[PDB]
């Protein structure tokens, strides 16, 4: 029996950094969620840790564009995980 | 060989998916949100989350257009639950939002912190030492992330 | 050449979650920094991605105790990286 | 295999180390801080940091007991440099602090965001596309974290 901080083992998957917007194509979903999934179903079988995946989602999302107002979207995951979090 | 979070449990754990689409409620009550459109396309998000998380042996638990109030109620449930035979807990929220808060379907505000904190250790021993994931898909303000050039990658 | 969001490639390593204290032993230094370095030393050579090292630091620090005020300390990274970050 | 940030560069990049210790100014000025203790022990933090990042081929740039103004002054320097030949940038801060802020050695305060937001892609394009790491080591409130039991790990 050991002790750990009240707030441990958490993981927030923010879709965008504060003060900014998020993008959702009414024809296929939100950039973030869609990428989240795609990456999830892809890397998970390969046994990749979640931070690793979330990092990639960070990548994929970064390359999207909203030409209209020449916009971008920056997802930002925060965490308190204490060990690798893989989803076998 | 670094430590790893355990994930073997038959149904790994619950995967709440609070998905809000119809914000007619909001539009109708809170003035300053007079023009918030319905999140046309969430369903697709919802589905994808459903599929992929099901395949990862997670028990889905969808909920549509939940007012702030409803959201709390919902979390409150999973909060008092006994996740003893659960190895993890995922909660996804798709809705409109603003600086540090998501919007109920009623235009009400829910600080993201308020939500996540519902599942601490004191607030949910059944989950102590277990991964608690939250995927929020909302807006955090009305700015546009300006992009800059580079071509490295 | 291409485009990426203004706030990409950031990594914030907070020594604690909000509204809480972080500890500093005048004897050996602070729980966080000391633990961050220690790990960096033992891990970077191997090849461990910074998120990995940062996770372990979340661990080590979690097992520390302020026996007196029966309190704890939980570090909390936040990141926008788009690629694994290793230090050869 | 997966993409990794290029870390080949000669000096790799700078590694700031703002290390605050003597808080007698704050004590004098700010009333509510009449009793903040000096940060004994930092020397050790700075040392450890210095070595570990030296061995990692980074060019340390220490600074001691800096008021909030000095801190900005300093960041504005590296904020204005040409990191074109640099592969990364690390900035460490050791000082007292509060909800989302760091404390200058004079009691004045600086939002973590202000410091962080100084090296964006626009503000410092000579760094765009390269990792910008920050290690804030300070308190973020006065609540001793709780801590619950469980034997897992």
């Amino acid at each position: 029996t050991r002790y750990i901080p009240d707030e441990a083992d958490f993981l927030l998957g923010m879709a965008t950094v504060n003060n900014c917007v998020s993008y959702r194509n009414p024809a296929e979903g939100t950039w973030y969620i869609q990428s989240l999934c795609q990456s999830l179903r892809e890397r998970c079988p390969r046994g990749d840790d979640i931070l690793t995946i979330l990092t990639e989602v960070n990548y994929e999302v970064s390359n999207k564009d909203d030409k209209k107002n020449m916009g971008k979207q920056m997802p930002q995951p925060t965490f308190t995980l204490r060990k690798k979090l893989v989803f076998p | 060989l670094d430590k790893v979070y355990q994930m073997k449990s038959k149904p790994r754990g619950y995967c709440l998916i609070i998905n809000n689409h119809n914000f007619a409620k909001a539009r109708e009550k809170v003035p300053k949100l007079h023009s918030i459109r319905d999140r046309n396309g969430t369903h697709l998000d919802a589905g994808a989350l459903t599929t992929t998380f099901e395949e990862l042996h997670f028990e889905i638990k969808p909920h549509h257009d939940c007012t702030v109030e409803q959201i709390y109620e919902i979390l409150k449930i999973y909060q008092l639950m006994d996740h003893s035979n659960m190895d993890c807990f995922i909660c996804c929220i798709l809705s409109h939002g603003d600086k540090g808060i998501i919007y109920g379907t009623d235009g009400q505000e829910a600080p993201i912190y308020e939500l996540t904190s519902q599942f601490t250790g004191l607030k949910c021993p059944s989950l102590a030492g277990k991964p608690k994931v939250f995927f929020i898909q909302a807006c955090q303000g009305d700015n546009y992330q300006k992009g800059i050039p580079v071509e490295t990658d």
